[PDB]
RNA sequence: GCGACUGUUUACCAAAAUCACAGCACUCUGCCAACACGAACAGUGGACGUAUAGGGUGUGACGCCUGCCCGGUGCCGGAA
RNA sequence: UGAAACAUGAUUGCCCGUACCGCAAACCGACACAGGUGUCCGAGUGUCAAUGCACUAAGGCGCGCGAGAGAACCCUCGUU
RNA sequence: GUAGGGGAGCGUUCAGUCCGCGGAGAAGCCAUACCGGAAGGAGUGGUGGAGCCGACUGAAGUGCGGAUGCCGGCAUGAGUAACGAUAAAAGAAGUGAGAAUCUUCUUCGCCGUAAGGACAAGGGUUCCUGGGGAAGGGUCGUCCGCCCAGGGAAAGUCGGGACCUAAGGUGAGGCCGAACGGCGCAGCCGAUGGACAGCAGGUCAAGAUUCCUGCACCGAUCAUGUGGAGUGAUGGAGGG
RNA sequence: GGUCAAGAUAGUAAGGGUCCACGGUGGAUGCCCUGGCGCUGGAGCCGAUGAAGGACGCGAUUACCUGCGAAAAGCCCCGACGAGCUGGAGAUACGCUUUGACUCGGGGAUGUCCGAAUGGGGAAACCCACCUCGUAAGAGGUAUCCGCAAGGAUGGGAACUCAGGGAACUGAAACAUCUCAGUACCUGAAGGAGAAGAAAGAGAAUUCGAUUCCGUUAGUAGCGGCGAGCGAACCCGGAUCAGCCCAAUCAAGCCGAAGUGGCUGGAAAGCUACACCUCAGAAGGUGAGAGUCCUGUAGGCGAACGAGAGGUCGUUGUUCGUGAAACGAUGACUGAAUCCGCGCGGACCACCGCGCAAGGCUAAAUACUCCCAGUGACCGAUAGCGCAUAGUACCGUGAGGGAAAGGUGAAAAGAACCCCGGGAGGGGAGUGAAAGAGAACCUGAAACCGUGGACUUACAAGCAGUCAUGGCACCUUAUGCGUGUUAUGGCGUGCCUAUUGAAGCAUGAGCCGGCGACUUAGACCUGACGUGCGAGCUUAAGUUGAAAAACGGAGGCGGAGCGAAAGCGAGUCCGAAUAGGGCGGCAUUAGUACGUCGGGCUAGACUCGAAACCAGGUGAGCUAAGCAUGACCAGGUUGAAA
């Protein structure tokens, strides 16, 4: 049963934005926006952090060896942030221009 | 809506088997055969509470008729002339006399003769 | 000894396939009435 | 002893004295034949056969033979 | 007034089936099962002959648990 | 105290409602010598990982040892019986992590109107190459008809169709019949048969009257010729 | 103290027993949902423009699924969305897209082969063609019936409806009329519904006024081996209304209020101190429970395209079984009047009433539910559909039968790397909160198999217990009424069912789990408890509202009995009155509606179990044979006719 299946499949945000991680062990902390998956709803903050072991693999790499890059997320500790405050911060939904639509928070915008 | 044994039964069970410890081979393991088993044991139990209450007369009873011998007389003449005496004791306490304590019993005897002739 | 079943294609074919099923109204018959159970072996022609 | 014979038979407890048989016998049948399958004036077998043919029934090579009872039943015929 | 027949040269050649097992471990028998499966070919020696029997050739195998024991008893066989 | 009628209640779920607990840990499970007259229910300790106890009331798929009951699991029999023809095996050599069993060698034993070879029906990649070893193999396996991957099959002349008809199946009109339908002439389908042009050799790990080499045959359309007036069916006969 | 003598008792365990600890096996239980199930409502046909349903294909790698059709996981146009996309599928590389992709709504184009198949054949998905145009590559056409043409029909559809056909088991404790029941099934046709329908009618009031539906009358009138059993209609209340003609707004989407600080925790949503929103506290996701994170909800907007006659004979129908048999209804014979006429009023007659046969269509209410949505004192993995999906695996020549299947974590962070091994498997490490989650990945019951430990067991006779005592051991409801174990004693015939009587050598059963059986319906019957009104009690169908209920007197029960009935009535009946049965008063007394329960009846009626019976279909690839066509029998002996 899929992730986005209760969330309209929908990404509040977007491939680029600035983000805060609400709950968790990261709480608050800034990251760009590097991959947002709507439908599973997942996404990764360049926070996160892990560990990962890439097994034996001979091609490429004989031995094996290991990395440090960062598990995705979920776009519900995902925040979008407000340039003045930086935290907790919603979204409104506005018109500059000209058919152009955008966002604000309680005082605009990002 | 529906309403499965769920957990009722293994409750039950668990009890008969907790009764049921001790018990030689699968009589202690397997429920029929153990409950079972504690249907006899009822019968048993019950039967021989009043059984006790006989088998210890009995005993008490034979270590009297003992004591009485022990100098010359007999349990049934002993216990009589200690009915004539009307020294109105228990076997029970009888026994506990005549077996740990000696010279009380003598001086019991002494009396139910007395009584006697 | 020897067996019930012997093969013969062009006798199952002709004896149990799709042009035989339809040939007949039974057979009309027994061809949608499994097509209702979902049969994916619709007849010995599907084989 | 039984069957005449070669044959047939109870797949998986009976192969024979069973059954079939060639032979004989009673009857039935004259053609869109009886008789048989049949929604059925269909169509089909009988048979592209024709009474030295066809059906049904029984006996069961061959050889000498096959008696007595027509009241009951059946069948053929009869008519007040 | 280009009808056949013919010689020669050109030219054309559709569609599926072709492996392998196929008297069997590969098909039918629930099995790598003492069964069942239709036609062809099936050498030599000895033998009255022969698709018969013994032994062989070409070819194909020794059948997918082994080792020892060497009682009762059981199966298949020898001698008396 | 049996069949039986009566009386009061214990537990299970779902439900309404209140008391209320729970990641400092719910239910469920596990141990135990506490409590209740009994169905039962509490205390604490170990399990577990996210839900649940209690009171009152309502509604039930509401309490199992049996039905040669149903599903499933695991015991007995038992390390027993059997390993599927009494055609029979030995030694060396090799390989491997490991070999009575797989691969070479040299013998032995069995079939030999077969237990050899070639087809058909059926099966379907079981064929060949290289690899694998869980399970299939009645043991073992390094092996296989099992597992993986890749390859292999070639036709004018063989066999079937592009021709024919038999039994049979069909079949416009036709004959019938509550319906679906049952018949049914010609015609058509139908090989087990009629008809019909190619043989000899060579070779892939795996094809073979196909492919390749050598020399043939048959029909078809065109062309240069011999042309130089007849061709010969949906009917006739012969023949088959 | 040594020797000898007599007598007594100890220890060992091959193995086993009881208890305990610790794993294994297995997958019960608790939790969960990705799957069901029912009710309400909505929606309801497809197809010669090729349907349902398939076959084969389309992928950089493609076996299954999905989407698609040689233009082949897609192609053109419009509209919504605005940042990601490249199907499940979790894989690399290739790429695409802010000139607007992907996904969504809406049309179009392309759509091989099979299938009503339909150019002819065929063993479905294959074979062989003929004709028209084309340079070929291609494209079209080539079934049959109604028609002048144009045009329509063929096939499919779970049920729902109508029609031709029409069973049996069963019950009557046997059976045959009869009942099962015009039920099961077969078939024909048709639709989104259908059927029925506009009076020779019900009927008894000189009343109603097409039909279908529900309530009711009513288990009443009646039918019947007058047995089992069968069972109306008029009236009364509702649902919805119709009577016409002919022959002399929803479907894509957008926009939407309001919290932070500290605390425990691996993780905040929870605890807490103060906050604000509400037309929004329905719900779901987020590391554990979020009104104020997210998606949403109340609300507001919302598209170019998009959707709204008589008679006779044999019979039969209604409650209609030859009964007094009316009427309709037809098979065979007969086939009258047309107005001063025709048809009915349950034989038949007059009278007196209701009616216009021989011609057609008709919405509406009603039935169903493949499908869509909403809910639930419906299920959560033996439940629930058969399926957490599959009519698949598997069985069957066929028709047909037909399974078990669920869970790592919050997130793959899916365990680089060292160790024993070919491996499998494990022991670290490292991640995590936990690896007491490590992919045979939630809990992990019991049977069942084992390791260790306590106490025991090799002169013993046993339903395996009980009860008494001694021994030994232990001390978290636990140092006393102890707990575990044990020796010795007394005592002692497994359980269930079936029975005159069971240890029975009488039935059942290997063990443990889990599933497993006295129910439901009716506004029926009769009772007990209770309740609300009480000489009075009460609605049903429906209507309206519906996060609730109220309306609804149509009918029902009580009111008066008695007879065979007319009828009479605190009386009545038999009879001519008497004498009596029934009844009222009585020397007195209440009903009714709901509900819970003990019984009853009709339906499967507590669950399981037949042998059988009937319908429709599937089988001669086995066996019994027939038909057409091929095939086959070494070798040897005997020696007929002519
Ligand atoms: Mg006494
Ligand atoms: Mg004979
Ligand atoms: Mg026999
Ligand atoms: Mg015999
Ligand atoms: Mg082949
Ligand atoms: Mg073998
Ligand atoms: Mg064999
Ligand atoms: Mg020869
Ligand atoms: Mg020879
Ligand atoms: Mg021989
Ligand atoms: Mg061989
Ligand atoms: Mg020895
Ligand atoms: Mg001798
Ligand atoms: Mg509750
Ligand atoms: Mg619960
Ligand atoms: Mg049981
Ligand atoms: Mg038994
Ligand atoms: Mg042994
Ligand atoms: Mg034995
Ligand atoms: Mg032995
Ligand atoms: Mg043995
Ligand atoms: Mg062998
Ligand atoms: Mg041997
Ligand atoms: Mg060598
Ligand atoms: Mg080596
Ligand atoms: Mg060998
Ligand atoms: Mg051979
Ligand atoms: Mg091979
Ligand atoms: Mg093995
Ligand atoms: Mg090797
Ligand atoms: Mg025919
Ligand atoms: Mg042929
Ligand atoms: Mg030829
Ligand atoms: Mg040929
Ligand atoms: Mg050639
Ligand atoms: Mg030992
Ligand atoms: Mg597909
Ligand atoms: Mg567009
Ligand atoms: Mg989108
Ligand atoms: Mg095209
Ligand atoms: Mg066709
Ligand atoms: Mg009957
Ligand atoms: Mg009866
Ligand atoms: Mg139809
Ligand atoms: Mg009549
Ligand atoms: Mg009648
Ligand atoms: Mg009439
Ligand atoms: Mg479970
Ligand atoms: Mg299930
Ligand atoms: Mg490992
Ligand atoms: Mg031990
Ligand atoms: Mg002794
Ligand atoms: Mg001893
Ligand atoms: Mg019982
Ligand atoms: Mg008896
Ligand atoms: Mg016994
Ligand atoms: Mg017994
Ligand atoms: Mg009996
Ligand atoms: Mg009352
Ligand atoms: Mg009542
Ligand atoms: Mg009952």
């Amino acid at each position: 049963p899929s992730a986005g299946s209760h969330h309209n499949d929908k990404l509040h945000f977007k491939k680029g934005d600035t983000v805060i991680v609400l709950s968790g062990k990261h709480k608050g902390q800034t990251g760009k926006v590097l991959l947002a998956l709507p439908r599973d709803q997942k996404v990764v903050v360049e926070g996160v952090n892990v560990i990962t072991k890439n097994v034996k693999p001979s091609m490429t790499n004989p031995q094996g060896g290991q990395e440090q890059r960062e598990l995705a997320l979920h776009a519900s500790k995902v925040a979008l942030v407000d340039p003045e405050t930086g935290k907790a911060t919603r979204v409104r939904k506005q018109i500059v221009d000209g058919k152009k639509v955008r966002v604000a928070v309680a005082s605009g915008k990002t | 809506p529906r309403a499965k044994t769920g957990i009722v039964r293994r409750r039950r069970h668990k009890k008969v088997l907790k009764r049921a410890k001790g018990f030689w081979g699968s009589r202690s393991k397997q429920y029929r055969n153990a409950f079972q088993t504690l249907l006899n044991a009822a019968t048993y139990e019950y039967r021989d509470r009043r059984n006790k209450k006989r088998d210890f007369r009995r005993l008490w009873i034979q270590r009297i008729n003992a004591g009485a011998r022990l100098h010359g007389m007999n349990y049934s003449t002993f216990i009589n002339g200690l009915k004539r005496a009307n020294i109105d004791l228990n076997r029970k306490v009888l026994a506990d006399i005549a077996a740990r304590e000696p010279e009380a019993f003598k001086a019991l005897v002494d009396a139910s003769r007395n009584a006697r002739q | 000894m020897k067996r019930t079943y012997q093969p013969n294609n062009r006798k199952r074919a002709k004896t149990h396939g799709f042009r035989a099923r339809m040939k007949t109204k039974s057979g009309r018959n027994i061809l949608a009435r499994r097509r209702a159970k979902g049969r994916h072996q619709l007849t010995v022609s599907d084989e």
